[PDB]
RNA sequence: ACCUCGAUGUCGGCUCGUCGCAUCCUGGGGCUGGAGCAGGUCCCAAGGGUUGGGCUGUUCGCCCAUUAAAGCGGCACGCGAGCUGGGUUUAGAACGUCGUGAGACAGUUCGGUCUCUAUCCGCCGCGCGCGUCAGAAGCUUGAGGAAACCUGUCCCUAGUACGAGAGGACCGGGACGGACGAACCUCUGGUAUACCAGUUGUCCCACCAGGGGCACGGCUGGAUAGCCACGUUCGGACAGGAUAACCGCUGAAAGCAUCUAAGCGGGAAACCUCUUCCAAGACCAGGCUUCUCACCCUCUAGGAGGGAUAAGGCCCCCCGCAGACCACGGGAUUGAUAGACCAGACCUGGAAGCCUAGUAAUAGGUGCAGGGAACUGGCACUAACCGGCCGAAAACUUA
RNA sequence: AAUUCCUUGUCGGGUAAGUUCCGACCUGCACGAAUGGCGUAACGACUUCUCAACUGUCUCAACCAUAGACUCGGCGAAAU
RNA sequence: GUCAGGUAGAGAAUACUAAGGCGUACGAGUGAACUAUGGUUAAGGAACUCGGCAAAAUGCCCCCGUAACUUCGGGAGAAG
């Protein structure tokens, strides 16, 4: 019943598009580079989604310059303004941690055709 | 670790008196017309007859 | 969480491949050094014929760590390779070009040069 | 001056500030509290106010507590605490039968919560006082987690009363000071205390005005 | 089915499950069991879950019951005779009573039965 | 060599501390051959801290990074009925030397059993019995004790005071650091022996499918609950009183002088309050309230004894994040205390069956499906029972 | 040097740091040619250093199951 | 000293199993600390220790390819 729902719903965030681990997604994060509110794009694949209601989080993995970067964000965080899912993912596990050792052809994932 | 000296009679009995037992509480129950004492724990079973009464 | 006797790659064009942290600075006894922390290391392996060579003790800023690092907005950041950049005497990137990414935490102060040199974040 | 109220620790959650910063808070149900007694200098020798908390049916209440509540002129409750003020000029603000709620605290203020920490049972020294465990190899003869030495060879004789040894930790009164009250929801009489307060869930706690920053 | 939260009943692990299975089998077979207090306590929720599975039994539930019970005749009788007998009771089909202890080891003895009404 | 060779186990290292300042720093003050920073000397001050590595058993010592600091000593050169055996100081053997020799060399080298179920006191926690002049139930002042007392970087003052220049302030404020300790699971991670899914070997449920036992829970991907740190917050205070060193005010003895002989001030992380905890067994056994504030019998009414009761407590019982037992907390038919059932959040990944494409493994609709324990709200369906024990007033003196 | 007390003799290599290790210098307290002087291909549960992986040895400690410890029933010692 | 089944496996080791023999002689409960055997672990990866002491790491079948030295056999299952 989430006893604290009467306190979490007041700050909950709507317009959250449906997404699952393994689907390619790009997130827009607000940042301040010397008093300048800009929007940075982070594109990758959702490797996990820990359900915690308001504290629900999600991690995205991205390969850049031959280096992997895992960025975790709260779903209902206010620093985000857009979470666009580009292509769905056809996976079997719920937390794609095994992707921390694949490169290129091996790190690829199927899509819901 | 070994006993250095002999414990006195009083020092022994004061603690030996602690090694006692606690009598259990009883409850009156009517079975086969006769009244008998059975602890409250087995009171419920006494009604159904699952407690043998020598 | 880089600490004493910890090997970590170098992200620069100085030849040094991997360095070994000796002791953390900024405190009497600091156990770990996260992103944006300066440390002293020694080149354990470098490119033959480079500027620095094996045995030269230098200073390096801890960037692109492996363990998770929490932000002020609840987000978390973590890379897959413990790296660092050899800094100059007071504060400057020893070298001319960076290769791997850098954590935005470097933007604290006096690392604008490294932030601009890093082609990401 | 030193405001205070009783509440219950429901659980911890997160909130977001105006600058998009996460803040872990704890929900405290600072429900209505009834003022039963007022201890004055002439009566007792100190300035204090007795508050009640928690609902209870009139069947479970005891006859002495029932008579006390009747004499006070209010209904019975589960728990009863007392807040000691600093002067009669301050204690005169409270009256018998008064009802205090969460409105006594404003946003951004600092409070000092008091509760009863959880119980860990008979915990070893390493968990009680953070003792440093000995070597787990190189011949350790069953000394992996015991403290070992206890004092001087033959001079002290005793063991310096007060040494840190094994025992039952926790389950004692603790006070967490200077906690920022993030928000106060009046619709439900709830407070969002910045941080983690002692005590288990559904446990009684006493929130009071800060002392060092009040 | 809640974890015992401490040392298991029968020696080490991998044995409490078999013990509870055999106890539930004997219960569903005879209609009344006499065991140790903690054993009956651990069996109560197990037997209640098995009875709920039997009640809901239409398909895919016989498999869930067989993966825990091995006696085919016991499963068949639990599915047929009991069946909807508890279709009205919204839980609590196992009644537990305490009896006098036995000689030798003073182990609190309990008895479990299936409510009939 | 004064107890100790019918036994006091010897050096270092790990765990654990306790006490002194002849003080390494933090704090204050005097003189400086103190222009300022940075130094030299002395006095008071132990509340707190006093790092991580390489060599060598090592103590010690040298070196590498730092650090306001990497302090000196006592406690059987602290701590082996707490541990380690690296060496010293058994038995084996070798090197060089000593002696014609068995052998020896505070010279070296390889190796070489570390025993005991705590009797008493000491200590860390928890109960029983009784006392606080009737039985008790709530809320508390509190003597007297316990806990903490750390400290660095940058930014204004100010590139000003100072200083030829280089160089470069005290004081007063702001922001951010490392360590210790307390709380918590809210975020991130570690643990999950009745949770979900893949799978090798093997047997079994007649057989396919689907399942079960064993091989570390057979192995992994995970995994909600409690616990934990690697994770999140919070304490270090501000302020008040008297002081050490020191600086002083009016002032004679001794017409001047003098911090003193009569008095009056400032004065530090030292001292006491001030911050957290325990505490009326504090025997001066505390203080403010509330309930019960009334029934018999025997001894020969001096007082005592037994029996039965009110409030209250305890016993039996369902449980907790409370817990070794004990004890604590909630309930007990006027109840959601626990077990079951429903639903929610959450974990796991697409369950058994039917049908379809593929000779085949396999995939697709029935399907955010099937399964699940700690978190939550309802539901008396099951257990708290037609139930047992303790449990309340000599009296006298003054006002 | 299993041989050197002076000694942590001096130089070079190894680590940022080396009374350990390797080669050389020879000032042989007190090496030395069958109580053998110079090593060996392979080898050694003989001793030492370094090198890649690895891991809770450690930073730094944390939880899970077992036989005890803990409570109950029965039997029932000990050294001193 | 003699019988030597089956399934994977080179195998009389390893895991289960057919016939056969046993649960063997004190038991029931309790997440205390702690004693002893295993399992797990974010980052460093021997930095603990006199000393890689104990755990972990490579570990099976078929192939490419295997150095210095050497008495010419070997190193070698080198390594990868
Ligand atoms: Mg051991
Ligand atoms: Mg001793
Ligand atoms: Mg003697
Ligand atoms: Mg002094
Ligand atoms: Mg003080
Ligand atoms: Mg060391
Ligand atoms: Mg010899
Ligand atoms: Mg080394
Ligand atoms: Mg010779
Ligand atoms: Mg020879
Ligand atoms: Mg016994
Ligand atoms: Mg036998
Ligand atoms: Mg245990
Ligand atoms: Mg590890
Ligand atoms: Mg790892
Ligand atoms: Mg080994």
């Amino acid at each position: 019943m989430n006893t604290l729902d009467f306190v979490d719903q007041a700050s909950l965030r709507d317009d959250i598009p449906t997404f699952s681990p393994g689907d390619t997604v790009n997130v827009h994060v607000k940042v301040i580079e010397g008093s300048k509110e800009r929007i940075q794009v982070f594109k990758g694949v959702v490797i996990r989604r820990q359900g915690g209601g308001i504290s629900e989080t999600f991690t995205v993995r991205k390969e850049s310059y031959g280096v992997g970067v895992e960025r975790t964000f709260p779903v209902h965080s206010p620093n985000i303004d857009h979470i666009d899912v580009l292509t769905r993912g056809d996976v079997r596990r719920a937390k794609l941690y095994y992707l921390r050792e694949l490169r290129g052809k091996k790190a690829k994932i199927k899509e819901k055709r | 670790a070994v006993p250095k000296r002999r414990m006195s009679r009083a020092n022994t009995r004061s603690r030996r008196a602690q090694w006692k037992a606690e009598a259990p509480g009883l409850v009156t129950v009517s079975v086969a017309g006769q009244q008998r004492k059975v602890p409250r724990r087995l009171l419920k079973a006494a009604r159904l007859g699952l407690v043998d009464l020598d | 969480m880089i600490q004493q006797e910890s090997r970590l790659k170098v992200a620069d064009n100085t030849g040094a491949k991997e360095i070994l942290c000796i002791r953390v600075l900024g405190g009497s006894s600091r156990r770990y050094a996260g992103i944006g922390d300066v440390i002293v290391a020694t080149v354990k392996d470098a490119i033959p014929g480079g500027n620095v060579k094996r045995g030269d003790v230098v200073k390096a800023v801890v960037v692109r760590t492996v363990k998770e690092r929490r932000r002020a907005d609840g987000s978390y950041i973590k890379f897959d390779e413990n790296a660092a950049v050899i800094i100059k005497n007071d504060n400057d990137p020893r070298g001319t070009r960076i290769f791997g990414p850098v954590g935005r935490e470097l933007r604290e102060k006096k690392f604008m040069k490294i932030v601009s040199l890093a082609p990401e974040v | 001056a030193r405001k205070g109220i009783l509440g219950t620790k429901l659980g911890m959650t997160q909130v977001f500030d105006e600058n998009n910063k996460v803040v872990p808070v704890t929900v405290v149900k600072a429900g209505p509290n009834v003022v039963t007694r007022i201890r004055t200098t002439e009566r007792d020798g100190y300035s204090a106010v007795q508050l009640a908390y928690g609902e209870i049916s009139p069947r479970k209440v005891i006859k002495p507590v029932a008579g006390q509540f009747a004499a006070a002129g209010v209904n019975p409750r589960r728990h009863v605490a007392e807040l000691r003020l600093d002067d009669e000029a301050a204690v005169a603000e409270y009256e018998v039968g008064q009802e205090l709620t969460a409105e006594i605290f404003s946003d951004g203020a600092y409070v000092d919560v008091t509760g009863t920490s959880k119980g860990k049972g008979f915990a070893g020294t390493m968990k009680r006082h953070g003792f440093r465990g000995q070597g787990a190899a190189h011949g350790a003869q069953a000394v992996h987690r015991r403290p070992g030495s206890i004092g001087g060879c033959a001079t002290p004789g005793r063991v310096f009363k007060g040494t840190r040894m094994s025992g039952r930790m926790g389950n004692d009164r603790v006070t967490t000071q200077n906690l920022k009250v993030h928000k106060v929801d009046a619709e439900n009489g709830v407070l969002l205390i910045k941080g983690a307060i002692p005590g288990r869930n559904g446990g009684l706690v006493v929130v009071r005005s800060a002392i060092k920053r009040g | 089915p809640k974890p015992t939260k401490g040392p298991r009943l029968g020696g080490s692990s991998s044995h409490q499950s078999a013990l509870l299975a055999n106890l539930a089998t004997s219960l569903f077979e005879h209609g009344r069991i006499k065991t140790t207090e903690p054993k009956a306590r651990a069996l109560r929720p197990y037997a209640e879950k098995l009875i709920t599975h039997a009640k809901k039994g239409a398909l895919h539930n016989r498999r869930e019951v067989m993966k825990k019970i091995r006696d085919k005749d016991v499963v068949h009788t639990l599915f047929a005779e009991i069946g909807p007998f508890y279709a009205d009771r919204n839980g609590g089909y196992t009644r537990i009573i305490k009896v006098e202890n036995r000689k030798g080891d003073n182990a609190p003895m309990a008895v479990i039965e299936l409510v009939r009404e």
